[PDB]
DNA sequence: AGATTTTATGTTTAGATCTTTTATGCTTGCTTTT
DNA sequence: AAAAGCAAGCATAAAAGATCTAAACATAAAATCT
C-alpha cells in the first residue's frame, strides 16, 4: 500500500537482477569465460569470500546471459542439495539427460567422462558451496577439479565458497600441476558507500527513496560494513527500520534515532541470581576455575543459609543452572556424573553485575568470603 | 603428465577381455627351454619325493 | 656396504649418459619375461625414479596381456581399493568382502577358476606412503603367491626389507634386479606427504572490526615482547569493537582458522593468544599498517 | 495381507484411528467446583488468548501479516527458556492469521508444521512437511526434490506457506544441510516461504549454527522473557475464572515460589492442581494456604535427608567414613581401601563390628544404585573411587538432628 | 496369475571426528665427572 | 677444561571416551519372466 510497506517490500533480500556493489568482478568473470570460450581451452576457477557478498549473485546473473545460453551448456548445481558427497556425479547425470546403465556412482562417473570426452558444447558446470563436497580423502573433489585436465575434455567449473584457502589446504595435490589449480577470485566484504550504492539502487527500483534520508544510510552502511560487510544484514535492518517504523507510527522519513535505536539493540528468578552470585564470588576468589557443578552448590547452599532463604536441592540446581546456561552466560561442559559437570563463565563480572540488577544483593555476597 | 599419474585414482586396470606359458610359441618351442623343463621336473619331484619320504 | 657402528655411538653429458643407461634397461625386458614366466617376481632398487622404466615394461611388452597399475607413492590409496579393483574389474565378481584377507581367499579361488588369465601386477613404489604397514605387505604377498599373478614392483626406501619376514619374502618370490636410474624422484615426491605475505593476503581480506582486533594482539604482542583473553576482552569493549564475548570467540576462531593467531590454555583456565611470528617482520607489519 | 495395510497407510487413504471407549465420559454438571478448578488448571487447556503476552502477540502478528500480505518470505526466530508462552503464543497467532484469512480479510496461506523432537533424524522434515502437504509418506530423498521442485520453481498460483518449526536444535548436526535448505527455501523469489523458528537459548545462531546459515537467520528475533512474580499470578487466577476455590494469597505464594526458579509456568499449573488435589483429600472445598505450603514441599523435593536417615546402620557408618577420609586426605575422590580402613575405626569407636570387606563393596553397590554416592563398578576391589554424592554436611544433619 | 532377481530402503556396526587429558619424547638448559 | 647426565618445558601424539557418521548387510516393494 504506503511507501512504508512499499520500501519494505522491495528491500526484498532476494533474487535480483541489477548488482551495483559487483561491477569489476562481473567484467572479470565475463572476461575469463569468453577468453576460454574464444581458446576453446578448459579452465577450473574457484570463487570465494565472506557470506552474503553476492557470489551466487553474480554467478545466476551470468547463467542467464543470452550470449553465454548460445555458446555454452550451463549447469547449476547446489552441492547442499546432494544426498551424499559420492552422490553428485548422479545428480550431474540429471542436469546433463546422459544415459547410463546405473545403481552404482562408478558408472555414472564413467558416463559423465564418455559425455565430457565427446562433448558438442562447451560446458559451465557451476558447484555453489563446494565446501560440503569436502571429506577425508576426498576422492570427490580431487575427481572433479581432475576434468579440465582430461584430454579433450572441455569443462570449465566454477566452485563457490566461504573459505578463502579451501583450494589450497583442502586441494594441496592441485598445486604440483600448474594446469590443475583453480584461477582464484576474492569477493571482497562491501564497502559503506557500495552499500549505500545498493541501498540506493533497491529503493530507486520502487521509488521509494524519499523515506531514507541520505544521513542515516550513511549512519547504517557505516555499522554494517563496518561489523561484516554483508548486504543480508544490511537489508535486514533496513526493512527492520521500516516495519519497526510501521508498528511505531501506526510520508515521514526515519529519523537517525530509529535506525540508531535498532542498531544499539543488534549490535532474573532469585535462585539464578543467588548462583550467579556465587560463581562471581568462587572465580574472583580463587586462582584455579575448575568449577564443578557440586562444588559450587556447597557453595550456594551456604550462601542460601546465611541469607536465611531455602535453599535448592542438587537435582534442582543442575536444571536451574543450565536454565542460566541458555542466555549465554555460562557454559557447562558434560562428564560423566552430574556433579562432575564444569561450569564456565563466558561472560565477564562487570557484565554479570549489571545483567543481575540487584547491586545491594551482590555488594553482600561478594563480601561473603566466609562462606566458601 | 602422464594418464596414468592421476590426483584422483591410485590404481588403474587395463582390463583385455578377462572373464570368471606366457611366452610365445618360439621360446617354447626352442630346445634349450625343453631341457630345462626336463631337468627342472626332475630335479623339483626328486625333491618332493624326499620330503614326503622324510615327513611320512 | 659394511657400516661401522662408531657413527652410531659417536652420534649436457648427463643426458645422453642417462639415455644409454635406459637403453641398456629396455633391453633388459625379454629376460624379466623369461623369469617372470618361471614364476619369479621382479623388484628394482635402482637410486632414481624406476616409473618410466615400468611404464616403458608395461606399453612395449604388456600391450595386450591384462595390467593393474598400482601408484604407491599415491597418499591415500588403500589396500581396500586395490582388492576392490581386482575382484570388481578383472573378474566381474562385484565389491570385496570388508575383510582384507577374505578378499584374497576370493581372488585366489577365483583365479584358480581361470588358467592361463594371468593378471600383470605393477606397484611403482611397494614401500609407498599407504603400504608401509605389515598388514599390506602381507596381502600383496599373498596375491603374489598366485601362479596366474606376476609381479613388478619398484623399491625406494633403505629400510623396506625391515617389514619383510621370511614368509613374505617366500611369497614374494623376488628376483632382484638393480635398476640404477638417475632420474630425479618428480612424480613420487609431487604428492603431499612429501609467513607475513600470507598473513598480509589474509589480513587484506578482514573487515575493519577484525582489523582492528589483530591490530590489538600485534600491538600487545609488540608491547610485551601471548595475551591473556581478558584483556583482548576488556579492550574490544572498550574500543567497541566487539558486541559480546561470542562474536569476539568467532572472530578468534576465523583467526586460529586462518593461522594468524594459535591459543595455548593455561592452568588456570584462561586462555593465552600468541603470535607466531618473530617480532621483527611484526614490528615491520605493525609499521606497515601505519 | 499385510502390504496393502502398508501401502494404504503410506498413501494416506485410511486415517490412523485409535479405539474409543466402551463406556461415555461423565457430564460437566455432575462435576464439583474443585474438580472443575482442577481441569481448567490443567496445562493442556490453552486459553483462548494468553495473558501477559500481548507485546509478543503484536510483534508475531505484525510479521507475519507483512510477510503474508507482501507476499515476499522470509525467516524469524523466537526463543526463550520453556514454559514461557511460545509456541503457544505463535499458534495463536497463526489461528488469528486462519480466522482472518476465513472471513478474506488477508489472502489465505498454507501452514505447515514440524517439531525437532518428533524427527528421529534430522532428514525426516522433509518426509513430514511433504506429508503436511499432498499426505503420501515417501523417502527423504524424493521428498526433498520434491520441495526443491515446489519451492524453487515459479508456479502461479502460489499460495504463501507459514513452515513454523519448533526445536530448531535438534534438526542441526555437523553437515546442518537440512536447517540451510529450510533457510535457503524462503532467500528463493519463486518460494513464498515464511519460516519462524522456535528455540530455547537465545544465542543459537552464534553458538552452533555455520555463518551462513546465520546469515541466512537473519537479525530479526523475539526473546521470550521468564514470567516474574505477578504475571504467574496473572495467569493462574486467569485459569481459575471468577471461581474462589483458590485463596488469593495461596497462588500468591505458588506465583512467588515458582518465579524464583525457573519463570516456569507449566510448574505453577502442576503444583495447583497439585495443591487442589490435596485439598479435595481434606474435604476443604478451598484451596488454603497449608495445602499450597505441602503442594510446594512435594513437588520441588529435597529428599536425600530423609534417605540417609533411612539407610542401615552400617550404611550410616559407611558415609560417615567417606565424608571423614575427605576431610582427612583433602581431595574428594576416595579409594576404597582407606574408606575402609576409616570405618573399622568408625567401627571400633560405635562398637558394632563391621561387616568383611566383600560385604562392604555391597554396602558401596547400594549407595552407588541409590545414587547417595558415585562409585564404579565392583570388579577392581579396594582401588575403586568412591566420590561422596551428597553433601558432607547433609550427613552429619542426618545422623544428628 | 504366480515365482525371480532387481532395486530401493532401513539398520547396524566399524570407522572418522571432536574433545579432553595424559605421557613419553624431543629439545633445552644447566650440571657435573674425567 | 669436553663431553656425558639430570631436572624443565612445550609438543606431537597416544589413549580414550563419547559421538557422530558412512558403508556393509539384511530386507521389503516391485518390474519381470513364465
Ligand atoms: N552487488 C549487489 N547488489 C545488490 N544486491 C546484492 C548484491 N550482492 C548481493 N545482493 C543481494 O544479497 C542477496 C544474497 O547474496 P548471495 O546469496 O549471492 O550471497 P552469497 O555469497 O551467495 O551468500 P552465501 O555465501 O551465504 O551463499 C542476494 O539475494 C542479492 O539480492
Ligand atoms: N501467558 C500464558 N497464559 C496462559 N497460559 C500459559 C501462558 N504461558 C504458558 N501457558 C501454559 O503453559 C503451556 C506452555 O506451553 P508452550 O508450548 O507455550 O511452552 P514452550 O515455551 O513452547 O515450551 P518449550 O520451549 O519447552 O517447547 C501452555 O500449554 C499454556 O497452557
Ligand atoms: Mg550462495
Ligand atoms: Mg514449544
Amino acid at each position: 500500500r504506503n511507501k512504508y510497506q512499499n520500501a519494505r517490500r522491495v528491500l526484498n533480500s532476494a533474487e535480483t537482477q541489477n548488482l551495483p556493489g559487483r561491477e569489476s568482478q562481473l567484467q572479470e568473470l565475463r572476461e575469463f569465460f569468453s577468453n576460454h570460450l574464444e581458446s576453446q581451452t578448459s579452465g577450473s576457477l574457484y570463487v570465494s569470500g565472506q557470506p552474503g557478498t553476492g557470489k551466487t549473485a553474480c554467478l545466476s546473473l551470468l547463467l542467464r546471459d543470452p550470449d553465454f545460453s548460445k555458446r555454452l551448456q550451463r549447469v547449476y548445481i547446489n552441492c547442499t542439495s546432494i544426498a551424499s558427497v559420492g552422490a553428485v556425479y548422479k545428480k550431474l547425470c540429471t542436469e546433463l539427460q546422459l544415459k547410463v546403465s546405473g545403481r552404482t556412482e562408478r558408472d555414472h562417473l564413467e558416463a559423465i567422462q564418455r559425455h565430457l570426452k565427446t562433448a558438442k558444447r562447451m560446458l559451465l558446470l557451476v558447484l555453489d558451496e563446494i565446501d560440503q563436497l569436502c571429506t577425508s580423502r576426498q576422492e570427490v573433489l580431487y575427481t572433479i577439479f581432475e576434468w579440465p585436465a582430461l584430454p579433450g575434455s572441455r569443462i570449465l567449473l566454477v566452485g563457490i565458497a566461504n573459505s578463502l584457502d579451501l583450494t589450497d589446504r583442502a586441494l594441496m595435490r592441485l598445486n604440483a600441476r600448474c594446469e590443475l589449480k583453480p584461477r582464484l577470485m576474492h569477493f571482497p566484504p562491501y564497502s559503506k558507500q557500495q552499500i549505500v550504492e545498493i541501498f540506493k539502487s533497491r529503493l530507486a527500483e520502487a521509488e521509494v527513496l524519499d523515506v531514507f534520508p541520505p544521513v542515516t544510510l550513511q549512519l547504517l552502511a557505516a555499522k554494517v560494513s563496518a561489523i561484516s560487510g554483508d548486504v543480508r544484514r544490511a537489508l535486514d535492518i533496513g526493512r527492520r527500520v521500516v516495519e519497526i517504523a510501521e508498528q511505531q507510527k501506526r510520508l515521514k522519513p526515519v529519523q537517525v534515532t530509529q535506525v540508531a535505536a535498532v542498531l544499539n539493540k543488534v549490535y532474573f528468578p532469585l535462585q539464578q541470581k543467588l548462583m550467579l552470585c556465587t560463581l562471581v564470588l568462587m572465580l574472583r576468589n580463587e586462582r584455579n576455575k575448575d568449577i564443578s557443578m557440586g562444588r559450587l552448590h556447597e557453595v550456594y547452599r551456604r550462601v542460601c543459609a546465611k541469607r536465611n532463604i531455602l535453599a535448592l536441592d542438587q537435582a534442582e540446581f543442575t536444571g536451574t543452572v543450565d536454565l542460566v546456561e541458555t542466555r549465554g552466560i555460562l557454559r557447562i561442559m558434560r562428564k560423566k556424573e552430574p556433579r562432575l559437570h564444569k561450569v564456565l563463565l563466558q561472560w565477564d563480572e562487570e557484565e554479570v553485575h549489571a545483567a543481575l540488577s540487584d547491586k545491594q544483593l551482590i555488594a553482600s555476597i561478594l563480601s561473603d568470603t566466609a562462606c566458601l | 603428465m602422464d594418464p596414468t599419474i592421476s590426483v584422483s585414482k591410485g590404481c588403474f586396470v587395463y582390463k583385455n577381455g578377462a572373464t570368471r606359458s606366457l611366452l610365445g610359441k618360439e621360446v617354447v618351442q626352442q630346445p634349450f627351454y625343453e631341457e630345462y623343463r626336463k631337468a627342472w621336473n626332475q630335479i623339483n619331484d626328486h625333491i618332493a619325493d624326499l620330503q614326503h619320504r622324510s615327513y611320512a | 656396504f659394511v657400516p661401522e657402528s662408531d657413527g652410531y655411538f659417536h652420534s649436457a653429458e648427463h643426458e645422453g649418459s642417462i639415455n644409454a643407461i635406459m637403453e641398456e634397461y629396455r633391453s633388459y625386458f625379454p629376460k624379466w619375461m623369461c623369469i617372470l614366466n618361471e614364476g619369479f617376481n621382479i623388484l628394482l632398487y635402482g637410486l632414481g625414479s624406476k616409473h618410466q622404466l615400468l611404464q616403458s615394461f608395461h606399453r612395449e611388452v604388456l600391450h595386450k596381456q591384462t595390467v593393474l597399475v598400482v601408484n604407491g607413492f599415491f597418499p591415500s590409496l588403500t589396500i581396500k581399493d586395490m582388492l576392490d579393483s581386482i575382484t570388481s574389474d578383472i573378474l566381474d565378481a562385484g565389491i570385496s568382502p570388508a575383510n582384507p584377507h577374505e578378499a584374497v581367499d576370493m581372488i585366489e579361488e577365483e583365479f584358480a577358476l581361470i588358467p592361463e588369465t594371468h593378471l600383470f601386477l605393477i606397484v611403482h613404489n611397494l614401500d609407498g606412503a599407504m603400504l608401509r604397514n605389515v598388514k599390506a605387505q602381507a596381502i600383496l604377498s599373498r596375491l603374489a603367491r598366485i601362479p596366474n599373478i606376476h609381479l613388478l614392483a619398484s623399491i625406494d626406501h633403505i629400510n623396506t626389507p625391515l617389514l619383510w619376514d621370511q614368509g613374505k619374502l617366500c611369497s614374494f618370490n623376488f628376483s632382484w634386479w638393480d635398476c640404477t636410474t638417475m632420474l630425479p624422484y618428480t612424480n613420487e615426491t609431487a604428492f603431499e606427504n612429501s609467513a607475513l605475505s600470507s598473513m598480509r593476503s589474509v589480513f587484506s581480506s578482514l573487515t575493519t572490526n577484525s582489523r582492528g582486533i589483530y591490530m590489538l594482539i600485534v600491538k600487545y604482542q609488540l608491547k610485551n615482547k601471548g595475551m591473556p583473553f581478558r584483556d583482548l576482552y576488556s579492550s574490544c569493549r572498550e574500543a567497541f569493537l566487539v558486541s559480546s564475548d561470542l562474536a569476539l570467540r568467532a572472530q578468534l576462531t576465523e583467526f586460529l582458522d586462518h593461522k594468524l593467531v594459535k591459543s595455548k590454555r593455561s592452568v588456570d583456565g584462561s586462555e593465552q593468544l600468541t603470535i607466531p611470528i618473530d617480532g621483527a617482520l611484526l614490528q615491520q607489519f605493525l609499521e606497515e599498517q601505519e | 495381507t499385510p502390504s496393502q495395510k502398508m501401502k494404504k497407510i503410506r498413501a494416506g487413504e485410511l486415517s490412523p484411528s485409535m479405539q474409543q471407549r466402551t463406556d461415555l465420559p461423565a457430564k460437566d454438571s455432575s462435576k464439583s467446583e474443585l474438580q472443575l478448578a482442577r481441569e481448567q488448571l490443567h496445562v493442556s487447556v490453552v486459553p483462548k488468548s494468553l495473558p501477559c503476552r500481548e507485546r509478543e502477540f503484536e510483534n508475531i502478528y505484525a510479521f507475519l501479516e507483512g510477510k503474508i500480505q507482501d507476499q515476499c518470505g522470509g525467516c524469524m526466530y523466537v526463543s526463550g527458556v520453556p514454559g514461557t508462552g511460545k509456541t503457544a503464543t505463535v499458534t495463536g497467532v497463526i489461528r488469528t492469521l486462519q480466522r482472518m484469512a476465513k472471513q478474506n480479510e488477508l489472502p489465505a496461506f498454507e501452514y505447515l508444521e514440524i517439531n525437532g523432537m518428533r524427527l528421529t533424524e534430522p532428514r525426516q522434515a522433509y518426509v513430514q512437511i511433504y506429508k503436511q502437504l499432498t499426505g503420501k509418506t515417501v523417502s527423504w530423498e524424493q521428498a526433498h526434490a520434491l520441495l526443491e521442485k515446489r519451492f524453487t520453481t515459479p508456479a502461479p498460483r502460489r499460495v504463501t506457506t507459514v513452515l513454523l518449526v519448533d526445536e530448531l536444535d535438534i534438526l542441526c548436526n555437523r553437515r546442518q544441510d537440512v536447517v540451510y535448505n529450510l533457510l535457503d527455501w524462503p532467500t528463493k523469489s519463486a518460494a513464498k516461504l515464511v519460516v519462524v523458528t522456535i528455540a530455547n537459548t537465545m544465542d543459537l545462531p552464534e553458538r552452533l549454527l555455520m555463518g551462513k546459515v546465520t546469515s541466512r537467520l537473519g537479525l530479526t528475533r523475539l526473546t521470550f522473557q521468564p514470567y516474574s512474580h505477578k504475571q504467574l499470578q496473572e495467569i493462574v487466577t486467569a485459569r481459575l475464572g471468577g471461581s474462589e476455590t483458590f485463596k488469593g494469597e495461596a497462588v500468591q505464594l505458588v506465583a512467588r515460589k515458582v518465579a524464583a526458579v525457573s519463570g516456569d509456568a507449566r510448574r505453577a499449573l502442576d503444583i495447583c492442581r497439585r495443591a487442589t488435589e490435596i485439598a479435595d483429600t481434606a474435604a476443604v472445598k478451598c484451596v488454603t494456604m497449608l495445602h499450597v505450603q505441602q503442594a510446594l514441599a512435594e513437588m520441588i523435593a529435597s529428599a536425600k535427608v530423609q534417605a540417609i536417615r533411612n539407610c542401615s546402620r552400617m550404611e550410616q557408618i559407611f558415609l560417615q567414613a567417606i565424608a571423614a577420609e575427605v576431610t582427612r586426605t583433602g581431595v574428594e575422590e576416595t579409594t576404597f581401601m582407606g574408606v575402609y580402613q576409616q570405618v573399622e575405626t568408625i567401627a571400633a569407636f560405635m562398637g558394632v563390628t563391621f561387616p568383611p570387606p566383600g560385604r562392604a563393596l555391597r554396602l558401596c553397590s547400594k549407595l552407588g544404585a541409590e545414587r547417595l554416592i558415585i562409585s564404579e563398578h565392583s570388579r577392581n576391589d579396594l582401588f575403586q573411587k568412591i566420590l561422596l554424592n551428597v553433601s558432607a554436611d547433609d550427613i552429619h544433619y542426618a545422623l544428628r538432628v
